[PDB]
């Protein structure tokens, strides 16, 4: 706002007005811009250029809750702001206010400019996805713009008689042209000849020979115009692209323009779509009426035959031979398949082009659960104690509940509300003594020259064929530092040692057919004082190798601690294993390796260990009600439950649970 | 020239064949008021010539390709299309294209007749193998606009005539985007940004001169209708 | 007694109270003057809106009244939602409200021929014709029910130029005004009851760069009436040791909050021009070394090497 | 209506009673006997939810301090109009009915088995021939606040809370309108808050004036009511009263005569009617933000009016006396241009 | 972090000398922080213009 | 009709006749 | 080859870092740049023979920071440590 | 192709106006009726009243003696006051009245120049020893400003700045008639409907209109 800037920036303003003559002495000056003569604004708008400031959005949760920004001057007296780090911000609009903060030294301004930019802090400093990405209106808008009708005007007709080929369009200029007279619509599919755009990695082979595509070779493309505007806006020699832009396909195509090319490249395409998408959505026809919400035909066919279930179970306990615990169980049983029914009849009944069905479908928004909820009928509903009560609800919120049904869903969401309540002091409460624990560590020395390591599966292959992927490759070794050499077992390396795993990285390992790698980490890294550069590997935010001197505790601390409001074990759980106190499960271990026995009893648990060398066996006694622990013996087969014969290395957990720390501290080491 | 308070000045940035035109500081919520009527105005109403229909010697339904050629019949058309050319009579015209024996098809192998002409004769059309005959009728004409994909459909006989949609306009494409800044106190006054990339036939400051000339002509009906009025005047 | 940062309007009504005219006062004091200042706000940004289904808002953008978009008749919307939101906190209750809304708006009149339809089976007779912008009720739990509301709406009247504006679905045809082409799909349009809550943003906004220090603390004054300046939690600490910023965080601690000789220094230094000089050493420091050596704990400050300092003066 | 709920408010903290610390998840949430007694919906957003809650419409309390209900009087079968009023144990023992079960003309139920409500919350169906009472209507459980509302039984709980806890917050305007979808309490509410001045004996208009109405009774007797102009309310908002009647008009006891605050023609109104548009727009109302027409700042549509008040007391001191006086100390007279000789 | 008193005092017999390596301490005392920006190895770093460059 | 209070405006209400009694004093 | 930056940004992080070996020293390096330059600025009304001030054109009154990186990138300054 | 230029059409009602454009090129008849309508909405210079006198009176927060309405209801009709004048200087005009009635703008007293257009409105309920006097000014302009954009005069303390509306135009819509049969014969005709105050007939607002357009559009057609 004017009305703040002028305040803020109120002393360069004297310098700069007593400079240019406007007044003679600074009192005059002081008193000229605090009358707000229509002289200062001139200078205003000169001594604020390039000159950043910070915002802060209180209470600030991550490192990404302070961030630069350049000012720019506008009426009103609101601060407005960039759409997309409304998630860095976490801050909806409801009326949540912000905090400015003004740096004055050279080497403040510097650090604001260089360090705390918002356009240099594109990646999450915990998993390294860019979290900067069509959020809640551009996804929509572009999975209107990108979306083929197999049935609308200026489609592709192929010749026949005396008809030539319709629709094939010379170049997009063309296109454009002719949707905006109004023959073609933005999404029928066409033929047209492209020129600045590189075909895909698989058309380019076989129209080209690779023999170098360059900017000015003609080639043709089977695409909606849709497709042809939406690849406009990626960057110059990406490679074309031709599917429905889903959430997910913009989360994939984010993420191969973030690791492949520059951070600017990557925020100048991601506001670009932003524009794009933004001017596609209000042409989406995207409305909400009561007509949209339809109810299906069938339900009270269902209802009917559910009821006729549930009344002859109570008439069956009427009778005696039903208890009351069975009565819930068979009601609640019966009344679950009657809500599953009728969202499976739902699903089915909506066509493809409903508002509500294009805004939960395309990712934007909810689940299927709520547009249940909202057309089909509410289901079941829960108790203070922690129940379902066996009375559904058969209205629907578009049919309009009845007094009792209304005041069952009163019970209900109190408590929700209540949970969500509390949990907020809880969530950092453990970030506060996570940062105290940890911020001595600072990255020191660049190297420790050691090669332990630590090992790291990074694929299966099953007796099926082909490899498995290892659902945790993406967390464990994605971004490590090797510390041996890529060889598998031919004579050929294929990653040398030092070099950082990347995307392309890992999947040309995974190609090459490569399952166990040595890697180094910071447990092993070997320094007095904080860790080293290369045994911390890749830094999560720049996507380069870290620097010497950041920071890397606060970073660690910031990161655990932050997706903490998002839980239900739970906090708890992570606050017990973090303070290692004593479990409540209490689960046993090998401490001598072998084969295991079972000679429990029915009030007891008496196992025995049959050492494999020598030794003697070892017999726990434990309470009856954890049940076996299954151990995938040596058969491969992890549904082996544990029996006496099953063979279990040294410390292998005996039944369900979770071990002390300290014995296992004791029993295999570090 | 003095009611408005301050007077917007076109300035010009220029590329290649492309531009981009700066307009400002209009008065506020002007910017949209001038930037989509004049894109309009630009697109479709500046008169130029273009190919209208082609007929090829050897053709009985279209679909198969033309023997002795490389190209089919639709790259045939696409590379037609592109050509440009500029005429002065209204009346159509035609052009003849002969060419034979092996090698490549060329734009400046098209005999104009007079007050016709081409501008770019360095333009890629066909490639023919040995022993290829290949002539072409064009028929050119002049207009405004784009007109649609078939410029007749109804229309038609047995001469194997093709009609083709002609890109009458020498003007490609145009965007434009409006920005704020400030003057005085306000902060909110317009400036335009708008981007024109067109053929060869026209400068892109002479397209813009022509449209402005076409919509002041179009106001002076609307002014004319009241001799004495007030209204705002500017420098 | 001045007026507090950020007030103003026109004073409307003065109230003298002296202990000599026998009114009855507290002790030690004879004076007391009372003066009403009276201001006539308006909606702007930042202002909070909201209906009421519990569906807030706050405001984002006041166009001018030729951009929003306008019907076939030529009456621009005044004001324009959004639809993500719906679905998700299922408050469908006003979207029903707003279609009832136009029925009201330019009222009914059933087709009475054949008799009454079926729908209007169990409709009192009261609401079978109604004038244009005559009020109606809807009692919880009962009233207005789907098909009662669904027949009403292909029953409205028209406006004085015999066109209806809506159709049966209760959508419409816009116009979008700031370019000129008609939308391809037709909008819900009706009618709403709007509030204006009470967080205005006018008491919020609010800025400081130079003003009255607490004379205890010599950290500047809190709140807004006393033009005071922004609390820094230690949670901002954090996530600025967390960049690797640090003459920023040594500056925001040191010549901005409680560095009573440095603060002149950058002020000067700033209005003059010169690069601004190094920071000095925080009163919060030298307080905490005088608690310290009350306590007889000899504290002193060495050197690198080992020669001893003072921080005397 | 801010202060019509505020009065009828049930805390359950305070002196002698659970702190906010002591006070667990059992005492929070809804208990089946809640029904007609406390409303279940209204109650605080923050922290104090639970605590917190708002008296029914149709309750009111016994001598001993218990919450009592209304009732009807069911034999066999037949409805009666006879209106009793029981306490929870009394509710506890009998079977009671919904309001909204069909009935005859006559007075007898149509349906063989109906829905009843009994002890510990369970609902089901029962012949006609037991049924003891049946309920009043079927705004029996909903608190003043949230009867305001239309179509609620269309909105999920969370947010129909969220919409009772906003006409608590509203700002009265400049000139104010009736809504034109209500649900009928309004009424009942604005002549029951007390701030419109409702005729007390009947008569007619002698002389109406900006600041006072002249009523003569029917014997002869005159009387005057004075109203409030300008004066502050206890949050800043501005408490004005406008007549209605004009002079020769014939009024009867009971009837309004002066709206109030926020209130048209007797009827409470809190907001405006404004035409509306579903639609996502060029991302100006990205993410619950609202879009506005320049009309509402034209005809001041929204305008409200704020009043503060400043205080300032000259005491005793050891030194002498402190004065209000014209003559500050060294300051230029165009800074004191602006007060008079006091 | 807890018991100021005792650990205090147990300082102040053993005559202990902090050295002022970490982010607690010295930002109670106001210096730089030896993290990032703050470290010895930056701070004396000098720059001068190029010989290659020069006044013509 | 419905209305107790004199000279109220009319709002025809959809409704199904319910009178037992009215809202008790407030 | 990407468009051209605007305002803030230019020159371009990437470019930058390619001159300097690591973002830290960058920081420093442009801060003691920035102060000399504007010391030859404030000097130069009243003085002869101060720092060398700015190696490349300065527009119309801009910041001493921008210029440092700009120079910066250019590589017309030497680095020594 | 086909060489016609555009011709317009006027028809009249009351006080509202119908105005055909034809024939105009196909995908063009909207957007510049388009033009039409953003320009006759913000940029029609008139006169409205800036600031109003009450005897007896200070500010606007109060009342008066022997009137039904305060002095904000006052203001608030004394808005929608329709005034039309040609002097480029602040006019002045007087109203006054005794005794009980309706004050009404009939009772307006205009000095030469400018003119009152509506005598059948309400300004206020007066009773029975009742006096009013209230002397208002006059100016003109476009757009529309802000009240307190007059108060920074620092005149006398009996002056109550207003607001103003300087707009006279009411309402403008447009509907395009499109002969798209497939041929060169396709052609968009534009019908503009105007109504606006009862202060300036439609034809000269749209007079106004293309003046300004005209005026804005010049600049491009002059070469370099
Ligand atoms: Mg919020
Ligand atoms: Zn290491």
């Amino acid at each position: 706002p004017k009305l703040m800037a002028l305040e803020l920036f109120k002393p360069f303003v004297m310098k700069r007005l007593v400079d240019l003559n406007h007044a003679q002495n600074i009192k005059s000056a002081k008193r000229m811009v605090e009358r707000q003569r229509p002289q200062v604004w001139d200078v205003l708008e000169e001594v604020i250029a390039e000159h950043p400031v910070l915002l802060n959005r209180a209470p600030t949760l991550h490192r990404l809750g302070i961030q630069a920004f350049e000012p720019m001057l506008v009426e009103g007296k609101a601060i407005q702001l960039h759409p997309l780090v409304c998630e860095a911000f976490n801050a909806d609009f409801d009326g949540d206010q912000m905090a400015v903060h003004l740096p004055l030294s050279a080497e403040a301004q510097a650090e604001a400019r260089i360090l705390m930019l918002s356009s240099n802090n594109i990646l999450s400093p915990a998993s390294g996805r860019p979290l900067a990405m069509p959020r809640l209106d551009m996804v929509t808008g572009l999975y209107y713009l990108t979306t083929e009708v197999p049935g609308d005007t200026g489609e592709y007709q192929p010749a026949s008689g005396d008809h030539p080929e319709t629709g094939v369009y010379s170049s997009p200029a063309e296109a454009i042209m002719a949707a905006d007279r109004g023959v073609l619509s933005v999404r029928a599919k066409i033929k047209v000849r492209l020129t600045q755009l590189r075909p895909p990695v698989e058309i380019e082979a076989e129209l080209f020979g690779h023999s170098g595509w360059q900017p000015g070779d003609a080639w043709m493309a089977e695409t909606t115009l849709g497709r042809v505007m939406f690849n406009e806006l990626l960057p110059l020699g990406y490679p074309f692209v031709n599917k429905q832009m889903h959430k997910k396909v913009q989360a994939a195509i984010i993420n191969d323009l973030a690791e492949r090319y520059p951070m600017i490249v990557v925020a100048q395409t991601v506001d670009k779509l932003k524009d794009a998408g933004f001017y596609w959505a209000t042409r989406s026809g995207v409305t909400v009426s009561m007509a949209d919400v339809l109810v299906p035909p069938r339900k009270k066919e269902i209802l009917d035959h559910y009821e006729e279930r549930a009344d002859k179970v109570e008439k069956q306990f009427q009778r005696g031979a039903l208890n009351h615990d069975e009565r819930n169980e068979a009601l609640v049983e019966i009344w679950k398949e009657a809500t599953d029914e009728v969202g499976q009849a739902l699903r089915e009944h909506y066509p493809d082009d409903n508002p509500i069905i294009t805004i939960v479908d395309s990712g934007a928004t909810g689940n299927f659960t709520q547009t249940r909820t909202l057309a089909g009928m509410k289901g079941l509903v829960t108790n203070p104690k922690g129940e379902f009560i066996p009375r559904p609800v058969k209205s629907s919120f578009r049919e309009g509940l009845t007094v009792l049904e209304y005041f069952i869903n009163t019970h209900g969401a109190r408590k929700g509300l209540a949970d969500t309540a509390l949990r907020t002091a809880d969530s950092g409460y453990l970030t506060r003594r996570l940062v105290d624990v940890s911020q001595d560590v600072i990255v020191r020395e660049h190297d420790c020259q050691t090669e332990r390591g630590i090992v790291v599966e990074l694929a299966e292959r099953a007796p099926d064929g082909t490899l498995i992927r290892d659902p945790y490759i993406e967390t464990s070794a994605y971004a490590r530092t090797l510390g041996t050499d890529a060889v598998d077992e031919a004579g050929n390396v294929i990653v040398e040692r030092g070099q950082d795993l990347g995307d392309p990285e890992i999947d040309a390992l995974l190609a090459a057919g490569i399952t166990q790698v040595k890697v180094r980490s910071v447990l092993t890294c070997a320094t007095s004082t904080g860790v080293c550069a290369t045994c911390y590997g890749r830094s999560m935010a720049t996507g380069k190798l870290v620097d010497i001197g950041e920071a890397v505790g606060i970073v660690a601390a910031q990161s655990i601690g932050e997706p903490g409001t998002q839980l239900t074990g739970g906090l708890p759980r992570v606050q017990e294993l973090f303070e290692a106190r004593v479990p409540r499960g209490k689960a046993p271990i090998a401490d001598v390796t072998g084969r295991v026995r079972l000679e429990d009893g029915e009030r007891f648990y008496k196992i025995t260990i049959v050492p494999d060398d020598g030794g003697e066996e070892v017999v726990y006694d434990k309470i009856s009600k954890r049940q076996r622990l299954r151990v995938f013996k040596h058969e491969d087969g992890s549904e082996r439950v544990l029996s006496d014969g099953d063979h279990v290395e040294v410390g292998q957990q005996l039944m369900e649970g979770s071990a002390d720390p300290h014995e296992v501290l004791r029993v295999q080491g570090p | 020239m003095l009611i408005s308070q301050r007077p917007t000045l076109s300035e010009d940035v220029l590329t290649d064949n492309r531009s981009q035109f700066v307009i400002e500081p209009l008065e506020p919520g002007f910017g949209y008021t001038l930037g989509n009527s004049l894109r309009r105005t630009l697109l479709s109403s500046i008169p130029g010539a273009a190919v209208t229909s082609i007929r090829i010697d050897g053709v009985l339904h279209e679909f198969t390709t033309v023997p002795g050629v490389k190209e089919d019949v639709t790259e045939i058309i696409l590379n037609l299309k592109s050509l440009v050319v500029s005429s002065e009579e209204d009346e159509p015209v035609t052009m003849y294209l002969r060419k034979q024996g092996p090698g490549e098809v060329t734009a400046g192998d098209i005999v104009p007749p007079a007050g016709v002409t081409v501008h770019n004769p360095g333009m890629h059309i066909a490639t023919l193998n040995d022993k290829g005959k290949l002539e072409v009728e064009l028929v050119v004409e002049r207009g405004r606009g784009y007109v649609p994909a078939v410029q007749n459909r109804a229309s038609g006989a047995e001469i194997g005539r093709i009609p083709v949609d002609s890109i009458y306009s020498p003007v490609l494409k145009v965007t434009y985007k409006v920005d704020a800044t400030r003057v005085e106190q306000r902060t909110d006054f317009d400036k335009l940004i708008l981007d024109v990339e067109t053929k060869n036939s026209i400068s892109p400051r002479d397209a813009l001169a022509s449209a402005g000339k076409t919509l002041v002509e179009l106001f002076g009906l609307a002014r004319e209708l009241n001799v004495e009025a007030e209204g705002i005047e500017i420098g | 007694l001045k007026v507090p940062h950020g007030e103003s309007g026109k004073v409307i009504g003065i109230r003298v109270f002296s202990r000599e005219d026998e009114d009855e006062l507290p002790a030690g004091v004879n004076e007391l003057v009372r003066v009403y200042v009276a201001q006539k706000r308006k909606i702007s940004d930042g202002d909070k809106l909201a209906g009421r289904h519990g569906n807030k808002g706050v405001i984002g953008k006041i166009l001018p009244v030729e951009d929003m978009p306008f019907l076939a008749d030529g009456t621009p919307v005044d004001i324009i939602l959004n639809t993500h939101g719906v679905p998700r906190r299922m408050n469908i209750g006003q979207i029903l409200e707003t279609h009832l809304g136009w029925c009201a708006h330019s009222g009914w009149k059933v087709d009475a021929a054949k008799g009454v339809p079926d729908w209007a089976a169990r409709l009192p007779d009261e609401l079978l014709e109604a004038q244009p912008n005559a009020i109606v009720s809807t009692p919880v739990f009962d009233g207005a029910q789907e098909a009662e509301l669904q027949g009403l709406l292909s029953c409205t009247l028209p406006n004085r130029d015999g066109d209806v504006l809506v159709d049966a679905d209760g959508k419409a045809m816009l116009f979008d005004g700031r370019s000129g082409e008609p939308f391809p799909y037709p909008v819900t349009v009706g009618y709403m009851y709007i509030m204006k809550l009470h967080h205005l943003v006018d008491d919020k906004i609010h800025a400081r760069s130079t003003g009255p220090y607490s004379m205890i603390t010599q950290q500047p004054l809190g709140g807004k009436a006393q033009f005071g300046g922004q609390r820094f939690g230690e949670m901002e600490c954090w996530a600025m040791q967390a960049y690797g910023a640090a003459y920023t965080l040594q500056e925001l601690l040191t010549i901005k909050s409680d560095d009573t000789v440095g603060r002149v220094k950058v002020y000067e230094a700033i209005v003059k021009g010169e690069n601004i000089p190094e920071p000095g050493i925080p009163e919060s420091f030298k307080v905490l070394l005088k608690e310290l050596q009350s306590l007889c704990l000899n504290v002193e400050v060495l050197s690198s090497d080992g020669a001893a300092i003072e921080l005397r003066e | 209506l801010s202060g019509l709920t505020h009065k009828r408010r049930l805390s359950a903290l305070g002196p002698g009673g659970l702190s906010r610390e002591r006070a667990g998840l059992e005492v929070r949430d809804v208990h089946p006997s809640h029904y007609g007694r406390m409303c279940p919906i209204e109650t605080p957003e923050g922290p104090n939810i639970g605590l917190i809650g708002s008296l029914s419409v149709y309750a009111r309390v016994n001598p001993f301090g218990f919450i009592e209900t209304p009732y009807r009087k069911v034999v066999d079968g037949v409805v009666s109009d006879e209106i009793v009023y029981l306490t929870a144990d009394e509710e506890d023992r009998h079977v009671v009915a919904q309001a909204n079960s069909p009935i005859d003309a006559d007075g007898r139920f149509v349906e063989p088995r109906v829905l009843v409500r009994r002890k510990a919350g369970e609902v089901e169906y029962v012949p006609s021939s037991e049924v003891d009472y049946m309920d009043v209507s079927p705004r029996q459980m909903v608190s003043v606040a949230t009867a305001m509302i239309p179509f609620l039984e269309h909105d999920d709980a969370n947010r129909a809370l969220m919409g009772a806890n906003m006409q608590r917050q509203a700002v009265p305007l400049v000139r104010s309108e009736a809504p034109l979808v209500g649900t009928g309490m309004e009424l009942r509410a604005a002549i029951d808050a007390g701030d419109v001045v409702v005729a007390e004996e009947s008569g007619v208009i002698e002389e109406v004036s900006a600041d006072y109405i002249t009523v003569m009774h029917d014997n002869g007797t005159r009387r005057t009511y004075r109203m409030r102009k300008f004066a502050r309310s206890n949050h800043g908002t501005c408490a004005n009263q406008c007549p209605i009647v004009d002079a020769g008009d014939r009024v009867e006891a009971g009837q309004v005569i002066a709206d109030g605050p926020c209130t048209d023609d007797g009827e409470m109104a809190l907001g405006k009617n404004l035409l509306v548009a579903i639609m996502p727009w060029e991302g100006h109302n990205y993410e619950d933000a609202i879009i506005l027409s320049n009309r509402l700042v034209e005809e001041d549509v929204l305008t409200s009016i704020h009043i503060e008040e400043h205080e300032i007391d000259a005491r005793d001191t050891k030194l002498g006396a402190e004065e209000i006086t014209r003559d500050i100390p060294n300051i230029s007279d165009e800074v004191l241009a602006d007060l008079d000789e006091r | 972090f807890q018991e100021t008193t005792r650990v205090l005092t147990d300082a102040a017999i053993n005559c202990r000398s902090d050295k002022l390596n970490g982010l607690k301490e010295n930002v109670i005392i106001g210096k730089l922080i030896p993290a990032g920006t703050g470290i010895n190895r930056y701070r004396n770093i000098a720059v001068q213009p190029t010989e290659e460059a020069r006044a013509a | 009709s419905n209305n107790s209070v004199p000279g109220a405006p009319n709002r025809v209400s959809f409704a199904k006749l319910r009178e037992p009694l009215e809202v008790p004093g407030l | 080859g990407y468009d051209t930056p605007l305002g803030i940004t230019n020159p371009p992080i990437d470019e930058l870092l390619d001159r300097v070996s690591s973002k830290y020293a960058l920081v420093i390096y442009a801060a003691k740049r920035a102060r000399q330059i504007n010391d030859y600025y404030n000097q130069l009304g009243e003085g002869i023979l101060e720092y060398v001030g700015p190696l490349v054109e300065p527009g119309l009154q801009e910041k001493p920071l921008s210029i440092a990186l700009r120079e910066i990138h250019a590589d017309l300054l030497e680095h020594t440590e």
